[PDB]
């Protein structure tokens, strides 16, 4: 899917203001809980995932687990709220020898580990809310020799709050950012 | 199965070997035919119809202590192929060992640590026997063990080094080719255990009470450390403590890995039957100076850990009591960091005893093999030797014209003030 | 054949062996020559 | 005194080594100059045959 | 800035905590660093407590050179190479004991390849000592073996002071000052002879790993 | 036709094991053939629990031993009562560990992982209705204590509702009998409290404190100890193998014993202990047995339980006893002391009889403690952590096998979060 529907410059995946949030993602809970909470400094209603366990709960956007998704854009950027807890992300790109290597991010890890089919990374946030810009094309290109061409699945299993996770072909800052997507509004 | 690979260098290599190869042969009861009359597989490896054969290689440039052992009472035990003979030696130059002579032998030294690593099932470990203070044993064995790591990866070396005392020496060019030697065993063996000379001929003159002992008598007790710190594997004991034992629970940082020996039952036969062979007694005998087989004094540095070889009819009890007395006493400091300091090995057989060898038969030995920062003091005797000796640059063309810079010498001196530097470093409180 | 009984025969020697080294370990990893939790005099144990 | 014979020992010692390894290059110079002539007719050889 | 069991209370805010611990004892460590150094007298980067991502590139360029040897180097055991290449699985049985009862070791061991447990290239980005180095990692390539950039000024100050005629072991009165092997560029994995046999079994050392990653960003 | 799975893990785990299959089969009168040589019917009955039936009629014991190091499984094939165990389940390694927490659990134990898990999922299929798996390891070591709670957490994810009785032995408070044991008991303790469903807790000093000042045996051998540790283990399962007038099996023990699901770390002691020359005055009864029961000495911990309160206590009676004898000495224990249990749960005993004493003894009890005393044991080795751990000593050798300095500190924040909890349920209060 999403292949034929390109749109050019951003191209939002998951905004969690809406009459249906999840709409395309699919739901996956154990010992845990998806909850659409209003934030207090914000006080915008976004989505929290929250689990004991960070392996067991997750979401995932291609709903079927056949098939697959398609973003040629080389950054995916998610807005996330650092709730001091494990937090734990993974994007499955297919690089140039049609091979599928998967980038896992993780907030338990202090050493990052590059096995020939999965690389295991770290993540350090700020306090309050953030935007984490990963770099699909230059990520690929550190960790193999191959380049990126496209974003098969993109996953949260942790303990955050998110709200406009995307795709961006360059980095935008607020001074050209689109109207809808600030969350900061100045 | 468990086996080792035992490499013997230089002139004092093979004589250590020979008093070393004398005792495994009675441990298993191997005749110097070669032929016994499955835990003989360490040292031994079994060839054709009921004959043994060493697991080692005696490599010289000097043809003359390798062929004493050829014509020897040993004839028939050694593979002809092992005994690896020269034409010239090094003759006390590190810089011929290493550069000029060394590279052509070593070629034919990997020929039969591959073939000798291939017919055995499972390496584990490295026994080097060589004297740092020479040509031979310091310059090849450097040129050996940098083999040994950038081919055999992962299995720990245990190093034996007969090293230079400074109250006494037998060659004027000690401190130069102790000095280039310690680039090579620093970054390529995994564990090694310092011996020095004459603080083991007080151990014959004090405990034996002999007055003018050898070489020969030097080296039969020596062999008495290497065989009980390598007793787990061959027979069954409480505490079965490998090879692998000692590289994971006697060093905390890397390149720190100098280590002691000592040997805590040495006495004579008259003054054994007086003497009650106590645990507590031969333990605190151990831990003591005077028992070490290199010029420590313990009350100066602190211990880092240390690693206890029980052999005999000791009980899992007596090695504890005994034990809990030595963290009392005052006079055995430990280093802050390291509350939990010693690693207890007890084995099921006594040692065996040589015909004609000066110790009695016991029933309990200690082989303790114990890390401290008062290590770090043989090496400052060696240094201000270095510095005074290089200062008018003595003894130098020799190494010159062999090959090596004269700037060698600056990196190798200096990275000896490494070696110091790092032991009063992991020796400071915090 | 003679082979055969051959095998037998090593076989039933290294069943020997194994009763010694047994003998050793048992003697050895017994230190007191009863039992101790229950009044019990220890044997070799053989069937 | 003491340490204008310091420097001048070590003068001393680098114009000796200096004359060693002066020495060392003569050798290897006439131990290696046999090799030119055979190399020159053989050379020649090669000329005349081709 | 600014009705519930004691177990609950406890296991919520736990995660929090396993997450402090770290960052406290990593400025732990960087104190006790920085007041070892100026204790001893060396650089924080040049202590021995820091030698930890050292120690593990060798393990890792140990254990790449012996899944990536030739048979040969690996070893000529005419039973071992036969008996595991007799299938297309690749299992020994290795003997223990007699025949009555016997123990079966079971050595699989597939040429030129990784194992799944073992094919792992472990690097810090995080740790700052190591930033001169852009990540202390795994570098396969002769050139970026070990430390090429210490070693290269090392040898340039040598140089240097050989082209001015200076002579540093004059005096003993001045101690030299203790650099460390890998300042030097003379740790282990500096080695000409790791860098001559990774040269000759290059080809096949990318085969089983296909690319250095710079560790850095 | 309740039944547990045995698994070996270690050096520690094979030799003491090995004596705990010792009594088992003289229990169950298997001979050291194999074979059944019993004389009563009540042996026969219940022999699938951990014993399978072959060919002959001989019993192989339903156990797994694993341990990276080949010397330590011909100690037990070749020692007596060694013939008894299958050559397959002896799933066994040769590069060896060496008392290395990553080799075990990360790197070398890894290749044998798949082996072991093979041969305990066969054993686990074929039999019909399984309780848990018990496991017999060490913490100060690496082999046993890595690769053994690799399994742990293994086959937890395999079967979820099966219980897992491990008995670990931990590091001696006076001596330390390897230089990394506070690198491994920390990390060990953690990887068992998510894990294992209900934890024994041993040590030597322990041990050594019975063996010399009750049973006064002043050269007590490597096995006296094990003999000890395998009595405690045979009394935790009496009433599963024999009848009794109130069976109390793994899971009512577990129900009955922790109150909260970190709080699974228990402290044991075998109750008739006595030396030949006080055999003969010794009168065998339910108050003789109940007060050597809850003496400090008797206990096989290093934590002196006198220090903390009893959050909960179970005793394994085993003999042809009158139930208000045994239930009106423990209730008498607790009226007697009542500082030294817990006051916000009533009757913190559980009590339990087997009609069947065991071979040579009229009566026993075997006691499982839930005291929060332990608290000590964890704060001692922690103690030892963070004096090892601030200065990154013999570390390199474990984030040398690829694991990351995380969880060193994942490691022990759970252990200080494991002692927390211990401290303030003691001093919490009702109204
Ligand atoms: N412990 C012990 N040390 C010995 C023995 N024989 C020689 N040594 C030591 O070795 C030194 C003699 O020089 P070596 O190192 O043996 O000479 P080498 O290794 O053969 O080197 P080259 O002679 O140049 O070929 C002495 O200073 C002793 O310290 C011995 O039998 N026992
Ligand atoms: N009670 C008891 N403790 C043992 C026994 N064997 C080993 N231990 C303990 O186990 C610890 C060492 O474990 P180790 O042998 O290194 O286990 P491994 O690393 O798995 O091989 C020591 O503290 C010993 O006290 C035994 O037979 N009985
Ligand atoms: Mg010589």
């Amino acid at each position: 899917m999403f292949k034929n529907a390109f749109q050019s410059g951003f191209l939002s995946v998951l905004y969690s203001i809406g009459s249906k949030p999840l709409e395309i993602w699919d739901k996956q809970v154990s010992n845990g809980h998806i909850k659409r909470i209003t934030d207090a400094d914000i006080q915008s209603s976004v989505l929290e995932i929250m689990g004991q366990n960070v392996s067991t709960t997750y979401i995932t956007c291609p709903a079927d687990p056949n098939k697959t998704l398609g973003i040629k854009l080389p950054f995916l950027v998610l807005i996330i709220k650092n709730l001091n807890k494990y937090f734990s992300f993974e994007v499955q790109v297919l690089d140039d020898k049609n091979v599928r290597r998967r980038f896992r991010a993780s907030n338990y890890q202090s050493t990052t580990r590059v096995k020939p089919f999965i690389c295991t990374m770290p993540m350090r946030l700020d306090s309050g809310w953030n935007q984490i810009q990963f770099n699909l094309s230059d990520f690929t290109r550190r960790a193999y020799g191959t380049n990126y061409i496209e974003t098969l699945r993109v996953q949260v299993h942790a303990n955050c709050r998110i709200r406009r996770i995307y795709f961006s072909d360059r980095l935008y800052s607020e001074e050209e950012l689109p109207a809808e997507f600030k969350l900061f509004l100045p | 199965m468990r086996e080792v690979i035992s490499i013997h260098i230089g002139q004092a290599g093979i004589q250590v070997g020979n008093a070393c190869w004398e005792l495994y042969c009675l441990e298993h009861g191997i005749q110097p035919d070669g032929q016994m009359p499955d835990a003989f597989n360490t040292f031994f490896s079994e060839t054709g119809a009921g004959k043994h054969v060493p697991r080692c290689i005696f490599l010289d440039l000097e043809p003359t202590v390798v062929d004493e052992v050829r014509t020897g009472t040993y004839r028939q035990l050694f593979h002809p192929e092992q005994l690896i003979s020269g034409k010239e030696d090094a003759a006390n130059n590190f810089a011929r060992g290493h550069y000029t002579i060394g590279k052509e032998i070593v070629d034919l030294a990997l020929d039969r640590i591959r073939k000798l690593a291939d017919n055995c099932t499972g390496l584990q470990g490295f026994l080097v026997f060589n004297a740092v203070g020479g040509g031979t044993g310091s310059g090849l064995g450097s040129l050996l063990l940098e083999r040994l790591s950038v081919d055999y990866g992962k299995k720990s070396k245990l190093g034996f080094t007969v090293y230079p005392s400074p109250q006494v020496s037998t060659a004027v060019v000690e401190p130069y080719n102790s000095v280039l030697s310690t680039h090579s065993l620093l970054e390529h063996t995994d564990v090694a255990v310092m011996l020095d000379n004459e603080a083991i001929y007080d151990i014959c003159r004090r405990s034996l009470d002999i007055e003018r002992p050898t070489y020969t008598n030097l080296n039969r007790l020596i062999a008495q450390v290497i065989s009980s710190l390598t007793a787990s594997l061959r027979f069954d004991g409480a505490l079965n403590v490998d090879i692998t034992e000692f590289q994971t629970n006697l060093v905390p940082y890397p390149r720190i890995h100098f280590m002691l020996s000592s040997y805590a039952p040495i006495i004579s036969a008259e003054k054994a039957y007086h003497e009650q062979l106590s645990v507590a007694e031969i333990t605190n005998a151990a831990f003591e100076p005077a028992s070490m087989m290199v010029k420590c004094d313990p009350r100066h540095g602190k211990y880092m850990a240390c690693c206890l070889m029980y052999r005999g009819d000791v009980v899992p009890k007596d090695v504890n009591a005994s034990v809990a007395t030595i963290k009392t006493k005052r006079t055995i400091q430990f280093v802050d960091w390291c509350p939990t300091g010693f690693k207890c090995g007890i084995n099921y057989q006594p040692p065996t005893v040589v015909p004609g060898g000066d110790l009695a038969k016991v029933q309990r030995a200690v082989c303790m093999i114990s890390n401290s920062t008062a290590i770090g003091e043989i090496f400052s005797r060696l240094d201000h030797k270095f510095d005074l000796m290089y200062a008018k640059r003595a003894f130098v063309h020799w190494y010159v014209g062999e090959g090596m810079e004269e700037g060698e010498f600056s990196e190798a001196r200096e990275d000896l003030a490494a070696l110091e530097k790092d032991f009063e470093e992991v020796g400071a409180e915090s | 054949s003679s082979g055969g009984q051959q095998l037998a025969a090593k076989d039933t020697a290294v069943k020997e062996a194994r009763q010694a080294r047994a003998v050793n370990l048992y003697s050895k990893s017994h230190s007191v020559s009863h039992n101790i939790i229950t009044g019990e005099p220890i044997k070799f144990p053989t069937a | 005194r003491k340490e204008r014979d310091f420097h001048r020992m070590h003068h001393k010692r680098v114009a000796q080594e200096k004359n060693k390894l002066l020495t060392d290059l003569r050798r290897l110079k006439e131990h290696y100059a046999k090799y030119e002539p055979t190399i020159l007719e053989l050379k020649k050889k090669y000329e005349t045959l081709m | 800035r600014r009705n519930r069991t004691i177990a609950e209370t406890m296991r919520v805010a736990a995660d929090t905590r396993k997450l402090g611990k770290f960052e406290q004892q990593q400025a732990k460590w960087d104190e006790v660093s920085s007041t070892l150094a100026y204790r001893v007298g060396r650089a924080p980067t040049e202590l021995a407590m820091q030698r930890g991502p050292a120690w593990r590139t060798r393990a890792e360029l140990t254990e790449l050179l012996y899944r990536a040897q030739p048979r040969d180097a690996r070893g000529s055991n005419p039973d071992e190479v036969w008996t595991a290449s007799l299938r297309d699985a690749w299992e020994r049985i290795l003997p223990l004991g007699s025949i009555f009862s016997g123990l079966a070791i079971k050595i699989r061991d597939r040429p030129g390849e990784l194992p799944a447990t073992r094919a792992a290239r472990v690097g810090r980005p995080l740790d700052p000592l190591l930033a001169p180095l852009g990540g202390g990692g795994t570098t396969l390539s002769p050139a970026t073996l070990g430390h090429p950039a210490a070693a290269a000024a090392h040898a340039q100050h040598v140089a240097t002071l050989a082209a001015n005629g200076v002579m540093l072991g004059a005096t003993t009165n001045k101690p030299p000052l203790g650099r460390s092997l890998s300042a030097r560029g003379r740790a282990w994995e500096d080695s000409e002879m790791l860098k001559q046999r990774v040269a000759e079994y290059g080809t096949r050392l990318r085969a089983l790993a296909p690319h250095d990653p710079d560790f850095g960003a | 036709m309740r039944e547990i799975v045995h698994i070996q893990g270690g050096q520690c785990g094979n030799q003491i094991g090995a004596k705990f299959w010792e009594v088992v089969s003289d229990e169950h009168g298997i001979d050291p053939t194999g074979t059944y040589h019993g004389d009563s019917d009540l042996q026969l009955e219940r022999i699938n629990v951990y014993f399978n039936e072959a060919t002959g009629g001989r019993y192989v014991p339903r156990a797994i031993l694993m341990d990276l190091e080949p010397g330590t499984m011909d100690s037990v094939r070749s020692g007596p009562y060694g013939q008894i165990f299958r050559p397959d389940n002896f799933v066994f390694g040769q590069t060896g560990a060496g008392n290395n927490w990553a080799k075990g659990h990360y790197t070398e134990g890894a290749e044998l992982i798949d082996s072991v898990l093979d041969v305990v999922r066969k054993e686990a299929e074929s039999c019909d209705c399984l309780q848990g798996f018990q496991v017999c390891h060490s913490l100060g070591g690496g082999t046993g204590s890595g690769m053994g709670t690799l399994l742990i957490s293994k086959i937890r994810e395999e079967y979820p509702d099966r219980m897992m009785l491990t008995f670990s032995v931990v590091p001696s408070p006076k001596v330390s009998d390897t230089v990394v044991e506070p690198y491994n008991a920390t990390l060990s303790v953690h990887q068992l409290v998510e894990n294992a469903d209900e934890c024994m807790v041993l040590d030597n000093e322990a041990l050594y404190d019975i063996c010399f000042r009750t049973l006064k045996l002043t050269t007590p051998t490597f096995g006296d100890l094990n003999h000890l540790i395998s009595a405690v283990m045979s009394g935790i399962t009496c009433c599963l193998r024999f009848p009794g007038q109130l069976n109390a099996d793994l899971r009512k023990l577990a129900v009955n014993l922790i109150p909260f699901p970190r709080l699974h770390f228990f402290m044991v002691g075998f109750t008739p202990l006595t030396s030949r020359g006080s055999q003969q005055y010794r009168a065998l009864t339910v108050p003789e047995l109940t007060q050597q029961m809850w003496d400090a000495k008797n206990m096989m911990c290093a934590a002196d339980p006198r220090h903390g309160r009893y959050l909960t206590a179970s005793a394994l009676f085993r003999g042809r006893m009158s139930t208000k004898e045994v239930d009106e000495q423990m209730l008498n224990v607790q009226n007697k002391n009542s500082s030294y249990f817990v006051e916000w749960i009533p009757n913190n005993v559980k009590s339990s009889v087997c009609d069947i004493p065991p071979k040579g003894l009229k009566m026993s009890a075997t006691f499982i403690g839930n005291s929060t005393a332990i608290q000590e044991m964890f704060k001692r080795v922690s103690e030892q952590f963070t004096a090892m751990f601030r200065r990154k000593a013999f570390l390199h050798w474990y984030t040398g096998e690829g694991m990351d300095e995380m969880e060193f500190t994942e490691a022990e924040s759970n252990m200080n979060d494991l002692v927390s909890e211990y401290q303030q349920y003691q001093d919490a209060s009702a109204e």
